Formats: C-alpha cells, sequence, structure tokens
C-alpha cells in the first residue's frame, strides 16, 4: 500500500495523490554503460520506494528520488519515521553479483 | 598489483602492440608473490587474473 | 459495495471502433461483420448502394455462408433487394435438419429470416434442439439463442431460454469484477448480443442479474484492443444491444475532468451516459447526501443536480468545505430501466498553507543566560549566522494555519533538511505537534551525532512542506546553522568506504 509520494514534482498528469512523479535526470546515475550515452527527458515513475542496505557495497544506485520525496502510506498520517526519506529513496537499483549476475 | 601480502608494487599498464604491458623491476625481497588484475569499474564486469 | 462499470467504450473507444469497422471489404464474411457492425453502432455505409452489388456479385446462391453473409447484409443496407432462387430456398430448408451442425441450422435460419422466407419455426426449432442436445458447447448454445431470436415466439422456446441460466454459471469470474466465458472476448460480447437480442424479441426480461451484466460488460470491455474483423463485429453488436434496449441501459457516471482541484471553482459536473458516452439527457441526478471523511458525519444532502446542457452540475459556493476529503452519494432517477443508476464518488477540496510567527532561536545549555529568539517569516531568510555546540543548543517554533480560514493545519509532510553546504550530504528530521498544534525542532548536537555521523560544519537549513490537500507547498530555505561536535579522534576510519578511487649497487 505504500507509495514513493512527491508533492513537489509529481506530474500535472497525477489522479490527485501526489504520487506519479516526474523523476528529474539529475538524479540518473552517472554510468552511460547503465544508463545510456544518450541525453534523456524527464521519466515518469509511480510505484513503490526501496532503500538499499548500507551494509552491501555491491547495490547499484541507478535511480534515486529526489530531494524532497519519501515513502509513506498516503491516507494515513506520519506517526512513524519514514521507511525513505530525501535522496535516499530508491526508484531503481541495481545489483553485480560477485559471478557477475545482474 | 604486485603482492605478497600487502600490495609491493601498483602501476598503470600502458596500452600497447594491442595488449595491455608494463616493464619493472622486482623488489628486493624474495616470497610467493601473485600479480593481480583488479579492473573493477561502475557498470562494467569485475576483471580478476592473478597468476 | 455494488460494483460501479469500471470499463465502457468512450467517446474516443465509440470513434476507434467505427475506424476499425469502416474497413474495406475482403468476402462476404467481411461484409457482413463490417455492416452489421456499423449498423449495430448505427453508423451507415457511403457507398451502400456499392456495397450491395458488391453482396450481389459475391452472392453464392449454392453456399450457407455465402447466403447468410449476403442475407444480413443486404438487411443491413438499404434497398438492397438480390435475386434469390427457389433452389436456394429448399437449399436452406434443407440446411435447417438433424443432419447439420446448429452452426448449419443459425447460417440457414439467418438467411431465410433475412430474405424474409417462410420458415417451420417449430419443426426449425425440433431440429434445432435435437443438435443442441449433442451441441452443448457454449458458441453452439449462443448461436442456439440467435437462433431462437429469429424463430417465431409460436416456437417453444422455453428449452433454449433454459441454457442461459447454465451458460451464467459457465462463466468463469475473475474476481468480484469481470465476468467472461473462458471462450473470451467475442464469445462474451456475442453471448450478451444473442441474449439480448432474444430477449427483445421473445419479449421477456433477461434473467441475468445486473451486478454479473456490468461484471460480463467490464469484461469484454477490459480489452480495447478489437483486431479481426469480427471481434470487432460482436464488441459492437454488444455496445450497441448494451446502448438502447427494453429492460437495462447501464448508467454509466463520471467526473468532468480531474475532480481533486475543485476547489478553484466550487463546482461538480458529472457526466451520465450509457456505454457509448451517449448522455442520458433525459434522467435526472441529485446528491442523496455528503459526508465527511474527518468525521463520517454529513454536510449536504437531498440536493438536485441541475441540467445544464451534456453535464448535471452542482453548485455548492454556499457550503464552506474545509480542506479534506468529502464523498458525495449520487443518483440517477428517470426512466425505470436505468441499472447501477447510484454511484458514490470521492471529492477532494485543496486549500493553501500559511506558515506565521515562525521564531528561531538559541540557549545556552545551562541557562545561565537568556534565550536568544530572532523572529523571522517567510520567505524572509534568517540574517546572521546561529550557533550549535557543546554549549549552545539550537531550536525552531513555527505556526502553521490555514491563509483563507485561519483554522489549523497539520500537513502530512512537514520535513526539516539541514544540507551540508560542502559534501552536500543531507540529515531530514520530522517535526511534530504538541497539543497546541504548535510545531517544535530542536538541535542537542551531543544526542543526533548518530544522525550527523558527527559531521561538523555548516548546514543550510530547510523547512519542506507539503500536503495533498494543498495547493502551494513550500521549500523555504529558513536559516544557515554551524554544528560542531566535540571532536572526533579518527573520521577517516568510518570514511574509508570510498573504494572506486581512480635498489641499487653501492
Amino acid at each position: 500500500k505504500t507509495a514513493v509520494i512527491d508533492h513537489h514534482n509529481y506530474d500535472i498528469s497525477d489522479l490527485g495523490q501526489h504520487t506519479l512523479i516526474v523523476a528529474d535526470t539529475e538524479n540518473l546515475l552517472k554510468a552511460p554503460t547503465i544508463v545510456g550515452k544518450s541525453s534523456l527527458n524527464p521519466i515518469l515513475f509511480r510505484g513503490v520506494g526501496m532503500v538499499a542496505d548500507p551494509d552491501n557495497p555491491l547495490v547499484l544506485d541507478i535511480l534515486t528520488g529526489s530531494s524532497t520525496s519519501y515513502s509513506f502510506f498516503p491516507d494515513k498520517p506520519i506517526t512513524q519515521y519514514p521507511h525513505a526519506v530525501g535522496k535516499n529513496t530508491l526508484l531503481i537499483a541495481g545489483l553485480q553479483a560477485r559471478n557477475n549476475a545482474r | 598489483e604486485f603482492v605478497r601480502i600487502d600490495p609491493f608494487v601498483r602501476t598503470f599498464l600502458k596500452k600497447k602492440g594491442g595488449k595491455y604491458s608494463v616493464q619493472f623491476k622486482l623488489p628486493d625481497v624474495y616470497g610467493v608473490f601473485q600479480f593481480k588484475v583488479d579492473y573493477n569499474r561502475l557498470g562494467y564486469t569485475h576483471l580478476y587474473s592473478s597468476t | 459495495w455494488a460494483l460501479t462499470p469500471t470499463h465502457y467504450l468512450t467517446k474516443h473507444d465509440v470513434e476507434r471502433l467505427k475506424a476499425s469497422l469502416d474497413r474495406p471489404f475482403t468476402n462476404l464474411e467481411s461484409a457482413f461483420y463490417s455492416i452489421v457492425g456499423l449498423s449495430s453502432l448505427g453508423a451507415q455505409v457511403p457507398d451502400a448502394k456499392k456495397a450491395c452489388t458488391y453482396i450481389r456479385s459475391n452472392l453464392d446462391p449454392s453456399n450457407v455462408d455465402s447466403l447468410f453473409y449476403a442475407a444480413q447484409a443486404s438487411q443491413a443496407l438499404s434497398g438492397c433487394e438480390i435475386s434469390i432462387s427457389n433452389e436456394t430456398k429448399d437449399l436452406l430448408l434443407a440446411a435447417v435438419s438433424e443432419d447439420s451442425s446448429v452452426t448449419q441450422i443459425y447460417h440457414a435460419v439467418a438467411a431465410l429470416s433475412g430474405f424474409g422466407l417462410p420458415l417451420a419455426s417449430q419443426e426449425a426449432l425440433s431440429a434445432l434442439t435435437a443438435r443442441l442436445s449433442k451441441e452443448e458447447t457454449v458458441l453452439a448454445t449462443v448461436q442456439a439463442l440467435q437462433t431462437a431470436s429469429h424463430l417465431s415466439q409460436q416456437a417453444d422456446l422455453r428449452s433454449i431460454v433454459e441454457e442461459i441460466e447454465d451458460l451464467v454459471a459457465r462463466l468463469d469470474e475473475l474476481g468480484g469484477v469481470y465476468l467472461q466465458f473462458e471462450e473470451g472476448l467475442e464469445t462474451t460480447a456475442l453471448f450478451v448480443a444473442a441474449t439480448y437480442k432474444l430477449m427483445d424479441h421473445v419479449g421477456t426480461e433477461p434473467s441475468i442479474k445486473e451486478d454479473q451484466v456490468i461484471q460480463l460488460m467490464n469484461a469484454i470491455f477490459s480489452k480495447k484492443n478489437f483486431e479481426s474483423l469480427s471481434e470487432a463485429f460482436s464488441v459492437a453488436s454488444a455496445a450497441a444491444v448494451l446502448s438502447h434496449n427494453r429492460y437495462h441501459v447501464p448508467v454509466v457516471v463520471v467526473p468532468e475532468g480531474s475532480a481533486s482541484d475543485t476547489h478553484e471553482q466550487a463546482i461538480l459536473r458529472l457526466q451520465v451516459t450509457n456505454v457509448l458516452s451517449q448522455p442520458l439527457t433525459q434522467a435526472t441526478v441529485k446528491l442523496e447526501h455528503a459526508k465527511s471523511v474527518a468525521s463520517r458525519a454529513t454536510v449536504l444532502q437531498k440536493t438536485s443536480f441541475t441540467p445544464v446542457g451534456d453535464v448535471f452540475e452542482l453548485n455548492f459556493m454556499n457550503v464552506k468545505f474545509s480542506s479534506g476529503y468529502y464523498d458525495f452519494l449520487v443518483e440517477v432517477e428517470g426512466d425505470n430501466r436505468y441499472i447501477a443508476n447510484t454511484v458514490e464518488l470521492r471529492v477532494k477540496i485543496s486549500t493553501e498553507v500559511g506558515i506565521t510567527n515562525v521564531d528561531l532561536s538559541t540557549v545556552d545549555k545551562d541557562q545561565s543566560i537568556a534565550p536568544k529568539t530572532t523572529r523571522v517569516t517567510y520567505p524572509a531568510k534568517a540574517k546572521g549566522t546561529f550557533i550549535a555546540d557543546s554549549h549552545q543548543n539550537f531550536a525552531l517554533f513555527f505556526q502553521l494555519v490555514d491563509v483563507n480560514t485561519g483554522a489549523e493545519l497539520t500537513p502530512h509532510q512537514t520535513f526539516v533538511r539541514l544540507h551540508n553546504q560542502k559534501t552536500g550530504q543531507e540529515v531530514v528530521f520530522v517535526a511534530e505537534p504538541d497539543n497546541k498544534n504548535v510545531y517544535k525542532f530542536e538541535l542537542d548536537t551531543s544526542e543526533r551525532k548518530i544522525e550527523f555521523d558527527s559531521a561538523s560544519g555548516t548546514y543550510t537549513l530547510y523547512l519542506i512542506i507539503g500536503d495533498a490537500t494543498l495547493k502551494n507547498p513550500i521549500l523555504w530555505n529558513v536559516a544557515d546553522v554551524v554544528i560542531k561536535f566535540p571532536e572526533e579522534e579518527a573520521p577517516s576510519t568510518v570514511l574509508s568506504q570510498n573504494l572506486f578511487t581512480p635498489r641499487e649497487p653501492e
């Protein structure tokens, strides 16, 4: 039920919940092998934020949420601390295993 | 790298003749050394070689 | 809760279906599919005289399929009479036999009814039922229903109608929202068309439950791409029968545009249409009641919508909705044929937030000195540097109110972001209200070190304020703070993580 929320970069096309977020390509990882060497217009995301465990060094932080975005239950007040907040929110994350699985 | 336990030498391999190679003088210290290549770069495959 | 329609043919979908029907012909089957799909939608053929000449030229009088398609296409074309022989009549009467499939009976009966030829309807039904005692498959059953929609009422169609209550159980239910046969879209659409055509010609209301019909149409429109001409023909026939019939007209009700920001307008408009998106201009609509989600108490009741052109519109400028979500119960009234005529809809009222009376202050942690306070007000950034260290603590107090009404607000997001100007690292804290709804934040550097990782320095301080209801979300640079933790002995061991770094003779 959680979603990524962003009250500043939600798309005009959003259903009125501020959960269709325009992720800026400034956040896109600086790795053209992964993300492609050409320039990209802003990208639309609507889904569940995830957190890369700092304990794992191999994790690939491909597309972070905005500095303002966060993940919570959109209807329900913020009693607890969010699971992810700010640029810690990952929208897309990758893994390169030691066997080079991806 | 040229390693016994810690690395004794580390140097850039020059691109020459279609290959990567370097000429260097072995350290003053005998032992069972290993050559290592450890090209770990973001998004590229982790290459490891040891002799 | 009763199910509202989740899929239908929009104004765009009806026109894309018309485009998907107005295709060049390639066989009598294709002309049948195209012409009868358009005519079911009520669309015309521009070149109907040429389409008739095409049917005439392609009509083989010796083939049951050709005869069927030509008969139904020429019945769909105006003035399209075609020569038919007595050998064709004998062929069609022979095709109605126990020596034929129910499909062959279907073709022969619809050929006779298209041309307008006599038929021993009771004997045709006797053959239909005899074959259908073997051909108990869904497709053959649907073609038997359509046959019974051509056979005279004087036939004992009771044994064919009794297959409807079997098929309805042979439907597969995709969980609360959809009903379909495993034989998929085309079979569902043709079953709905056959059932309604049959029941309208026999003159009895269908036995299917209205909510099951809602799930069936949701399943028919659950896919919006119709690939063959026969898929378009079937879906068009189903939309046609659900557009206009003697018994059941599905009332689509949807908000015109996004209902999310209506505080810019304070007006509600409802579209109220059939599944062809034709407005039910003879309907009436009323707001039965509106309740607040925050208390589930009612706010407005029994207030009618007015027809204003296509939409039904309700003014409520006079009732002072506060910031919040509100649910409107609405009902569509008039013709007793309406089904699903009552709809519960979720409207949202937005506002803008005023931040006021923010005081930014520091205190000597031993209270031997009185507190220092600087008054600030958005957008004005605070002036000068403020210090938070092993001697002076730092705090923020601020108040959030509605700019229009002055009521208290408790926005969903209210985060304090400290941005390290050099390293660009962020720390984000959440401010929470006291019982008076004053927000407070304090920095006690001796504590938060696990948050800061004890990284001292100058931090830019931001307030982030926003909510789904708020029209005007704030990101304010309020102040700049220098945080000096008592000095760490060895940061470097924690910082080690940055592992994507770029003798002779004597």
